[PDB]
Formats: structure tokens, C-alpha cells, sequence
DNA sequence: GCGTAGATATATCTACGATACGTAGCGGCC
DNA sequence: GGCCGCTACGTATCGTAGATATATCTACGC
């Protein structure tokens, strides 16, 4: 949750995690810790504002250890970065690490490139975390270019239209707008297909793509943050030698 | 390489006590802690009120079929029975029995039964024995607190016929000097030595200037009775006491046969003992009304009466009345 | 024996993974620190703090559990006679959601560990009530030691002087009960070791040193632990792991726990594919990122520099 | 017959959060 | 290089909702 105030509200995060996790059928009567949390007539648990946040956290710990999920997914995890103290980023990450600790539940965080603010902010979090890069499709490497071409061909074959449009010619245009991102391309094609169905046109004309494309100002801001994060997330053999040299392993 | 392979499996230690295993103070001595004082001490050690701890843990084991959480928000009288209450909880009553059983199960301790008189159930009559209102010796509390010693209430203070502390020769005080009210033994929060109502202090240098010799026999006999129970090592047998009383009666009869004048001094006690030996033996005997005067006229301490075997008791009785018998 | 039980090959993959995960090896640093810690535990010698540092993954948690279990079994012959006699108590500190470290949570969690009844209700006979309850519980239950894992989270306070006031509160807890407090944490612990005379006298410092690549003896020890991990890897064929000792050290920094978890990842990947040997690319798939290794190396180098005071 | 307990209303204490103000550190100008 | 003004933040304070101590009426068990 992006918070209205300048601080991330951990109480809201804890109560939302509890309400989301606790949605099975009513037969489970777990009897969580703390007096302020219980079920109701309709089956949706209720938490009073009187309950302090750490007690809610402890109840969440008990619920997590009892249920024992395989992974705890958190989307747009970069919202944890909304604080006022500079060092508070480490505090937020330490709170999340501590949480996952005694619960023993692997916490998976998915977010934009600004999530990189918590990448290797400390050694304890650096070891206890592995990173997966959801790389987009570039242009210098012909391999990802061919992959993008194949994706475009599959999309144009799967378009519910009488005539299958040639999307292979303007692959440069689609890459310039969609920036290779498969989701952005899918949304663009969705808009264009909706317009075509409104006009009942058996095809997708170029100008139709320009109608529901993205402004160059938007696309420029996209690539501005994409290239900035990629160099941070780039590992080269040069970074290996000094690591070997610093350890004395060279 | 290294052949050492550690194993971090748990060890499964035996189950721990639900409540702290607080030792009872001065067990086997005339200054044993009362069960009420022990309850308040256990509550203080847990940073809980006696009431709150009671419905937290003792009530579910005592009150068998109720909602424990719904029991957590009641008054102490719902399970203790404050309609009776009184320092008589330290006696041999049914709620005392179940409370002692539950306490002994909770802490797996084996001495709480000595902090009351259930070991004398069926032996000593309940009526006319315990005070209705809480009592204390202010000198005892002041000395204990000044000496950094644990505050508590001895069993002797709970008896009507114990009004003086032999250590300080001070008459027991039943009224709080601050609020002017008389404390019940059981309350929501009544730590030992404190006024259960006004939270005022009850320990002061009060001087006792009465004829303590009149009640000395009673207080010493009751003190011996309390101090002797843990030392027996068994649950007393009613007919053991009945037949010891009968033996004392026979010694009295032989002494009267030898000396006629002793009938004047012992006729009433002779009749009382004969009645007590003709009524049902399982019926308890009035402690201060019957046993203490009987052993007093027999010139025998309560400790000697309840502790020595039949041979020693008979020999000492014969020597005391200068009889020529030998059992 | 140097080899794993041979019937484990016929058993399913889960059984092999379990045998590997509950298996732990005793390298010289771990056993030396274990002997030192238990010698200090048996004879506190008037010291109320047994601060233990170490890199992230040297085996601090494993040593903590081993010491707890061994002290538990040492005390076991006499717990039948004496009840309310919990041998050892070990809890982990919680990083605070707020800016400052929370002590009410610490006290209530310690009470939960001791199986205190009616923790929430409580009362104050005079968070003072929770602190008094913890003091009384420590006095009566009589624990031999008190481990506090992740002690770096204690100093989550914006006040530099309150950094040692956290240990002041812990120390005030300790004195009125006389219970040994052996805190465990990362190198962010030295910011608490010997501040003020009270924490400089009654604190004994144990350093869980890692295996550095400079001393040939430590290199030989690392090669030996690699060899024993290879010989204890539950596979149809034993892969040769000692050869890539440089590669194994590069992504582990000498931390034995890092090697253990990396080998667990590789073994699970092999078992999921029903493979019979470990390839170099198999290790490369689940190796730690170069930036991550650089960061932890920087942290442990700073910690070693700070602890290098003589 | 009288203590004695149980129910309930009520203000008052208390814990917690919101807020305005004091201050000190830091950026700007002579 | 020194002094002044701004403003960001800690913190004392005060409001407010909930727990609770208690007084009082009435019934009942001793
Ligand atoms: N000597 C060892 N042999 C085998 N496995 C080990 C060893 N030391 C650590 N491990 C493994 O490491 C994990 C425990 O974490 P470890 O103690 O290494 O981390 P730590 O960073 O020191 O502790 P923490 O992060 O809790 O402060 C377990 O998976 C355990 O099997
Ligand atoms: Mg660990």
C-alpha cells in the first residue's frame, strides 16, 4: 500500500496481510493470539483500532507458522521505500527480514526498478536474499530481437480479426512504443483490437496503433529509468577480478 | 576430513509447572504460611492479582464446565464462595480441599496440604475454630519487612483462640488502623501485610499488655498442631487418635482409682472424653474444647499426643500419673 | 564414516534432502568457539555478557542451537526431581516497525517463551509490570543462560547514547535476577561490546572468526570441509568439488553456512532433475550475485578491522 | 435476621494519537 | 570567514475513547 502520509503504515500492512491470509472456510478455528482479533458472523475477521501494531504482528506470526505457506508474495514492494529518515530503509528491510525469520516463510518481493534501493543495503540482507531479473527485450542483441519478432507474430496470429495484420514490418515502431515490454504491447494490442471491433474493421491500420500508442514523453521517461537501473543490475567479469583481488583469492 | 557429525534434535524435557514452584515458608514450624498468603504470594510473583490469577488458572480446573475466557471476567466469589469465605478457607472445607488439589497439581508440589487442616478432616470440628475476619500481628510484619524477610500470614493468626504472638507478646489486630475496616481474607488484591481495602500499612510497634498466660496453653497447643502435621509423614488415622484418647481416659481412670481427690479436678474432662468415646469415632473432636484441655490435664503437649507412638504415650502417661502400669 | 548411508539412493528425493539438511559438520573454528562458549557458560567468572560476533553465515544460529541442546541434555538427569527449572532460554530479537526499538515487545516475547500464564492481563505491584514479571520469572524459573539472537536489532535507536541504554535496560534486567545473557549478532554488534565500564568488565567477547584465504592452514581447512561436504553429498556418484576450491571460496567468503546452503540448492536442483553428478554450471546457476558478495565482504572486512583492536 | 454477593451506571484515570511550538543545524549573504 | 534566517524535526501537551474503581440497590445463603 502506498501511504497517504510520509511513513509506511505497518499496522495497515499487518492487518491486510492477516485478512488476506485468513480467507479459508469457517471450519478452521485457530484462536489467534491477542484478544483484539477474532472471527465474526460473516467469517471475515475484524480488528479494532485499539489493538496495537506489534500485537497484530505477533498474531500474524502465529497465523503464518500455523498455516505455513510456501511463499508470501508482495507486489509493488517499492512502496516500502516511503519514509523520511535516510537510514529508515535498512530499518524497514530489517523488519521484513525479522518477520520472515521466526515465521520461516520465504518472502518474495516484486516491484519496479526503484525497488533496487533495498538491493544489497546490508550484508545480512545481502546473503539472505537472491535476486531474479525480469529483463526486457533489448535491441543490440539479435536474439531478443528475434524473440520479440516471434512474440509479435504469435500475437498477430492470435488476433480475432478476419484479416491477420502484418505486425512484422513495424517491429521497430512496436519496440519504440512497447519498449519490448510484453505487457505494454499486450495492452496496446488490446486497445487497438477494441477500437477495430468498434469500427468492425477487418484489420488493424497503422494509424490505429498511433491512436492508442504512448506519448514519446511517456516512453522517454520509461527508458530513462530502465537504463538507469540496468547498469546497477549489470554484472561483469571486471567486478569479479577485484572481488577475487580484495579477498586475496587472485 | 572431519568425522564429527552433530545432531540438533530436541531433548523433550519433562513438562514444566504452569505456575512458579514457590516454596512455602516455615513448613513444619509454628509459623507456617497459610494457603491464602501462599495464593497472594504466588499472585505477586506472577505480577497478577490473586483474583485475576484465580480465574486465569485455578477456576478452569475447579469450575469444570464453563467458558474459561468467560470466567476471566467475574468476581472471586463465583468460585470461592465469599458467602462463607472467612479465614476458615484455611480449614478443612470442601472448597479448600479442591483448591489445595488444584494448586498441588498446577505446581506439582507436595506440601500445600500442610498449609491447611484437610489432614485433620474428620478429626477436628470446623465450627468455633477460625475467625470470621482477617487478623495480623503488626510487630511480626514490621520485623519481617525491616529484616528484608518474606511477608506472610501464619495459620495461627486464623484461629479465634489464638489472639497473641508469643514472639512479640502482642494481641492480634483485626481492624486496619487507617480505614477502620476489617479485611476479608480473600479479596481482589490483598498482598500480605497490606490493607486489602485502603492499601494502608498494617505493621506497627503495638505493645501487648494483657494476661497472655490464660491463652498460652491454647496458642501453644495450636502451634504444635500446625507444626506437627508435616512431620508425621502420613495421613492420620481417625481411630488412632480415638484410641489415644481412650488410652488417656484409662490413665485418668487409674489415676482417680489411686487418688480420689483428682476426681474433683478431672470429672468434667472425664465425662467429656467418655462422651467423645461413646459417640461415633469418625465424628471429629472439638480441638480447643476437648483435646487441648485433655492433654493439658494429662500434662502432655499436643506434639507428644499426636506424635509419639502408643508405647511412648502410655509410658509417659504412667510416669506422669505415677502409675505402675507398663504397656 | 566419510560416506552417507548407501540405502539413501533407493529412497525418494525428499529423504535424501532431509538427510543432507539435518546433517552438519564440525569445522575447527565452530568446535573451538563451542568449547569456549560452554566453558564460559559453566563458569561465568562474574561476567554477565558473552557477546558473540561473526560474519553472516559462520554458524552463529547453529552454534546457538547446539549449545542449547547440549546444556538441555546435561541438565536433563535432574529436571525430573526439580520442576520450574527451564535449563536454557533462547529467543531472537525483533527489528522494530517504528523508528525506535520496542521493549514491551521484548518483555512480552520473553514471557511467552517462559510459558508465562496470563501475560496480557498482568498487573504492576506498586512497561514496569512486564519488566517486573520477567524479572520474577527469571528468578524463579532459574535459567542457566539467556541467548538473545540478532542482537544488532537492539541498537535500532536514533539516539547514540540510547544505543548503550538498550544494554543498560538489559543489564538492569540481569542484575536483579543474576542470569547470564549471551547475545549473538552480526558485526553491527561491536557498537555495543565494551561501552562504559559496566559493559567493559562483565562482558566476555567471543569472535566467530571465518576462514580467511591468507593462512595456508585455513585454506587447508576449507579444502577439507569441501571434501567432507562432497563425501556427504547424497548422490549416486560423488562429484569432485575440491578442485574448484577457488570458485567455492569466491562466492562464500569462507562462511561455512553459505557453502552449506549453496550445496543444498545445487543438490536439490540435481535431485529434481534426477541427475547423478554435480556440474560446474549447476553451481553457477544458484551462485550468489557478485554485488552481493562484494557487499558482504565489505561488511565483514569493516567488522574485522573494528575488532582488530589489540 | 443480616451479612454478603451480584449487577450496573458513572465519572475519572489512563493510554495513545494528533498537533503546534521551540530550537538547533544548515544554507545563504556580506 | 562569520552571522542571520529558515525550516525540519522532536517533544510537551491536550483531547478523547476505553478500562475501571466504586457506590448503591436488591436478593439470597448462612
Ligand atoms: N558448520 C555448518 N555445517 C553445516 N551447516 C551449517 C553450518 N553452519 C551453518 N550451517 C547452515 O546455515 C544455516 C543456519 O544459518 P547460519 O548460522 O549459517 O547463519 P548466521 O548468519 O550465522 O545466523 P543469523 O543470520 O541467524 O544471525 C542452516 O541452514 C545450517 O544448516
Ligand atoms: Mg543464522
Amino acid at each position: 500500500i502506498a501511504p497517504e502520509s510520509r511513513y509506511f503504515n505497518w499496522k495497515e500492512y499487518y492487518t491486510r496481510a492477516l485478512i488476506t491470509l485468513e480467507e479459508p472456510l469457517i471450519d478452521h478455528k485457530f484462536d489467534y493470539g491477542v484478544r483484539g482479533i477474532s472471527r465474526d458472523n460473516f467469517g471475515k475477521i475484524n480488528v479494532e483500532s485499539k489493538v496495537v501494531a506489534p500485537a497484530l504482528r505477533r498474531a500474524l506470526e502465529n497465523a503464518l507458522i500455523h498455516r505455513h505457506p510456501d511463499v508470501f508474495f508482495v507486489d509493488e514492494a517499492q512502496h516500502f521505500g516511503k519514509v523520511a529518515s535516510g537510514y529508515k530503509l535498512q530499518d524497514q528491510l530489517d523488519c521484513l527480514k525479522s518477520l520472515a525469520n521466526m515465521t520461516g516463510i520465504l518472502h518474495c518481493l516484486l516491484g519496479t526498478y526503484e525497488l533496487l534501493t533495498f538491493r544489497n543495503l546490508s550484508g545480512q540482507l545481502s546473503r539472505r536474499s537472491v535476486d531474479i531479473h525480469f529483463r526486457r527485450y533489448c535491441a543490440d542483441s539479435p536474439e531478443d530481437v528475434q524473440a520479440f519478432k516471434s512474440v509479435l507474430l504469435t500475437f498477430q496470429q492470435h488476433l480475432p480479426l478476419a484479416e491477420t495484420p502484418n505486425l512484422v514490418d513495424h517491429w521497430e515502431y512496436f519496440y519504440e512504443r512497447t519498449l519490448g515490454c510484453i505487457g505494454t504491447l499486450k495492452d496496446w494490442l488490446k486497445r487497438v483490437l477494441s477500437d477495430a471491433l468498434d469500427r468492425e474493421a477487418t484489420t488493424i491500420t497503422l494509424k490505429d496503433l498511433q491512436k492508442r500508442a504512448l506519448s514519446v514523453a511517456q516512453c522517454q521517461k520509461m527508458f530513462k529509468e530502465i537504463q538507469e537501473g540496468e547498469r546497477q543490475l549489470s554484472e561483469t567479469e571486471a567486478d569479479v577480478q577485484n572481488l577475487r583481488s580484495a579477498l586475496g583469492l587472485g | 576430513i572431519y568425522s564429527e557429525h552433530w545432531s540438533l534434535n530436541p531433548l523433550e524435557i519433562p513438562q514444566r509447572s504452569r505456575l512458579f514452584s514457590l516454596e512455602p515458608v516455615a513448613v513444619g514450624t509454628p509459623y507456617a504460611e497459610s494457603l491464602s498468603s501462599y495464593l497472594h504470594r504466588l499472585a505477586q510473583a506472577h505480577c497478577l492479582t490473586s483474583e485475576k490469577l484465580v480465574m486465569g488458572e485455578i477456576a478452569p480446573l475447579i469450575l469444570k464446565d464453563e467458558d474459561k475466557s468467560e470466567l476471566l471476567s467475574k468476581n472471586l466469589s463465583h468460585l470461592l464462595g465469599n458467602s462463607d469465605a472467612k479465614p476458615a478457607i484455611n480449614g478443612m472445607r470442601e472448597m479448600t480441599e479442591k483448591l489445595v488439589t488444584v494448586l498441588e497439581e498446577l505446581t506439582m508440589r507436595q506440601d500445600l496440604r500442610f498449609l491447611t487442616l484437610l489432614s485433620w478432616k474428620g478429626m477436628i470440628y470446623d465450627k468455633g475454630l477460625f475467625r470470621n475476619y482477617r487478623a495480623w500481628c503488626p510487630c511480626c510484619c514490621e520485623e519481617w519487612m525491616q529484616k528484608n524477610k518474606t511477608i506472610y500470614e501464619p495459620l495461627s493468626w486464623s484461629f479465634k483462640d489464638v489472639e497473641f504472638c508469643l514472639i512479640h507478646k502482642q494481641r492480634l489486630i483485626e481492624e486496619c488502623s487507617h480505614c477502620g475496616a476489617r479485611l476479608p481474607v480473600m479479596a481482589r488484591l490483598s498482598p500480605a501485610g497490606f490493607c486489602s481495602r485502603c492499601y494502608g500499612w498494617l505493621g506497627q510497634e503495638i505493645k501487648g499488655e494483657e494476661e497472655i498466660e490464660k491463652y498460652r496453653v491454647n496458642i501453644q497447643g495450636i502451634s504444635e498442631l500446625i507444626a506437627l502435621t508435616p512431620q508425621l509423614g502420613y495421613k492420620p488415622i481417625p481411630i488412632e487418635l480415638t484410641r489415644k484418647l481412650q488410652l488417656i481416659l484409662l490413665v485418668f481412670e487409674q489415676a482417680i482409682g489411686k487418688d480420689v481427690k483428682l476426681l474433683g479436678d478431672l470429672g468434667g474432662i472425664m465425662e467429656s472424653l467418655r462422651i467423645a468415646s461413646t459417640t461415633n469415632q469418625s465424628q471429629p473432636y472439638h480441638l480447643v474444647k476437648l483435646i487441648i484441655p485433655v492433654c493439658e490435664k494429662a500434662k502432655i503437649s499436643v506434639f507428644q499426643l499426636f506424635g509419639s507412638d502408643f508405647k511412648e504415650l502410655g509410658k509417659i502417661l504412667f510416669g506422669n500419673f505415677s502409675l505402675e502400669l507398663k504397656l | 564414516s566419510t560416506g552417507f548411508p548407501l540405502e539413501l539412493l533407493t529412497r525418494p528425493a525428499t529423504e535424501r534432502l532431509a538427510y543432507f539438511e539435518n546433517y552438519t559438520v564440525a569445522h575447527p573454528r565452530l568446535k573451538e568457539v563451542y568449547e569456549i562458549l560452554m566453558r564460559t557458560i559453566a563458569e561465568p567468572a562474574g561476567a554477565s555478557f558473552i557477546f558473540v560476533y561473526g560474519a553472516s553465515g559462520v554458524g552463529k544460529t547453529t552454534l546457538r542451537l547446539r549449545v542449547e541442546q547440549k546444556l538441555t541434555e546435561l541438565a536433563l538427569p535432574k529436571l525430573e526431581s526439580d520442576r520450574a527449572r527451564v535449563p536454557v532460554v533462547g529467543i531472537e530479537a525483533i527489528a522494530p516497525e517504528s523508528r525506535y526499538f520496542n521493549w514491551k515487545e521484548y518483555y512480552t516475547r520473553a514471557l511467552i517463551t517462559l510459558e508465562e500464564p496470563l501475560i496480557d492481563h498482568k498487573f504492576d505491584y506498586g512497561a514496569p509490570a512486564l519488566r517486573r514479571a520477567l524479572e520474577n520469572a527469571l528468578i524463579h524459573r532459574h535459567p542457566d543462560v539467556f541467548f538473545v539472537d540478532e542482537a544488532q536489532h537492539f541498537g535500532k535507536v536514533a539516539s547514540g547514547y540510547k544505543l548503550q541504554d538498550q544494554l543498560d535496560c538489559l543489564k538492569s534486567l540481569a542484575n536483579m535476577t543474576g542470569i547470564l545473557h549471551c547475545l549473538l549478532g552480526t558485526y553491527e554488534l561491536l557498537t555495543f561490546r565494551n561501552l562504559s565500564g559496566q559493559l567493559s568488565r562483565r562482558s566476555v567477547d567471543i569472535h566467530f572468526r571465518r576462514y580467511c584465504a591468507d593462512s595456508p592452514e585455513d585454506v587447508q581447512a576449507f579444502k577439507s570441509v569441501l571434501l567432507t561436504f562432497q563425501q556427504h553429498l547424497p548422490l549416486a556418484e560423488t562429484p569432485n568439488l575440491v578442485d574448484h576450491w577457488e570458485y567455492f571460496y569466491e562466492r562464500t567468503l569462507g562462511c561455512i553456512g553459505t557453502l552449506k546452503d549453496w550445496l543444498k540448492r545445487v543438490l536439490s536442483d540435481a535431485l529434481d532433475r534426477e541427475a547423478t553428478t554435480i556440474t560446474l554450471k549447476d553451481l553457477q546457476k544458484r551462485a550468489l550475485s557478485v554485488a552481493q558478495c562484494q557487499k558482504m565482504f565489505k561488511e565483514i572486512q569493516e567488522g574485522e578491522r573494528q575488532l582488530s583492536e589489540t
